[PDB]
């Protein structure tokens, strides 16, 4: 689970620190490492979206779902937004230096938003799955 | 029908220039001066006036503003305003050549907002000589063109708003 | 003479201030100008060369040569060295930023050395004739 694997290729990834607790309001950095051993380099894009999924269920049911989504969106930013992680040979890692930093204290838990584009068979593979950030 | 002596302009030199080429970093505002000198032997002018106009308002066709909103209409016409009024300028141009006189004037090219395309610049002046106290000036062209380069530096592609909720 | 142009090609050079007088031991910078009219971009290389010019004339003559080669050889150097001039498009232009520093009083006219390689057609063309450095 922690380890997220992606569909129709051959590529891993892993946080290196993927459980990381830190005062809100402090940037704080994640290694995320990439293993590629497929064919050929990629040119996989890492971005995370700031807005709000849109909902589809009983109102209780709808405004928790909306309350999730809201914490998902405005809760966490990546200071590197639209990163363009360079080139990933074959038969070799890289390590992604991915920097972000918290506004709204909870527990992201397995945090979405965070989800790299592959630009080759537009992938959106959910990478951000491998995280447990925890801001007070 | 015989007219008086006409002067003449010769552009004897630019200063930070090669033929007139430059380079422009994308921001940044440079000057430089502009000699020229009046071949006339007998008379000389009393009248100047600058009118730079470059690539972009002259590569736009009469009928730009047929089929657009107001938005955009607004912000490209903005654009072009403040290109034809703030863009390149002339501070301490001078007033009367004397015949033979290598008169040089300052020119302030500022291009803080302008888009992507600014490669080119033909300042045009047209000189003239009063007439006989008749009724007229004879006036005159002059057409020197610049090929000025823009590269490009810091830009923001993107953006977004993320209202705070918490207090820290 | 000051303006150098090249030969079998289009691509014209020229300094911004080709006469310079600076303290010896500072260093300073000299603008380069690069005009490119011709067909296509080019990926020129500049470098200075600290090495003495072997000799080819009697005692006197050679001598005085060698004294002018040595000078030349060990006079200045270009603190940006091998420096890759990355794209001149076509009809543009494009300032090579040099930045040197002297060691050596004198006066360095129409400094050789400072060579300029093309490499579409191993051009050696003398980019130096137009400077003009004085130092004491």
């Amino acid at each position: 689970t922690s380890l997220v694997n992606s569909k129709l290729s051959n590529v891993k990834f892993k946080f290196i620190n993927s459980n990381i607790k830190v005062i809100k309001g402090e940037k704080f950095t994640m290694r995320l490492q990439i293993i590629n051993s497929s064919s050929s380099p990629l040119d996989l894009v890492v971005y995370y979206n700031n807005t709000i999924n849109p909902i589809p269920l009983t109102l209780e049911n709808q405004y928790q779902l909306h309350n999730k989504y809201r914490k998902i969106a405005e809760g966490i930013i990546l200071l590197s937004n639209d990163y363009k992680i360079p080139v990933v040979p074959p038969r070799e890692t890289y390590f992604a230096d991915l920097r972000f930093i918290g506004i709204m204290s909870g527990y992201y838990g397995t945090l979405s938003g965070l989800k790299v584009l592959d630009l080759n068979t537009n992938e959106l593979i959910e990478v951000g799955n491998g995280a447990s950030v925890l801001i007070q | 029908k015989i007219l008086p002596e006409q002067p003449q302009l010769e552009l004897l030199s630019t200063s930070k220039m090669t033929r007139n080429s430059w380079m422009m970093l994308d921001g940044t505002k440079t000057d430089f001066h502009i000699t020229v000198r009046n071949k006339s032997l007998s008379c000389a002018i009393n009248h100047i006036k600058i009118i730079p106009m470059n690539n972009i308002e002259q590569m736009l066709k009469p009928d730009y503003w047929k089929k657009m909103p107001p938005d955009d209409l607004y912000i490209m016409e903005k654009q072009l305003d403040w290109l034809s009024k703030s863009c390149v300028r002339i501070i301490k141009l001078p007033t009367v050549i004397k015949p033979n006189e290598t008169i040089t004037f300052d020119l302030e090219l500022d291009n803080t907002a302008v888009p992507f395309n600014f490669t080119g610049f033909d300042l045009l002046i047209e000189y003239g000589m009063s007439a006989t106290d008749e009724s007229c000036i004879y006036l005159k062209k002059l057409s020197i063109p610049y090929e000025v380069t823009l590269r490009r530096t810091i830009e923001v592609p993107s953006m977004d708003i993320i209202p705070l909720n918490e207090l820290f």
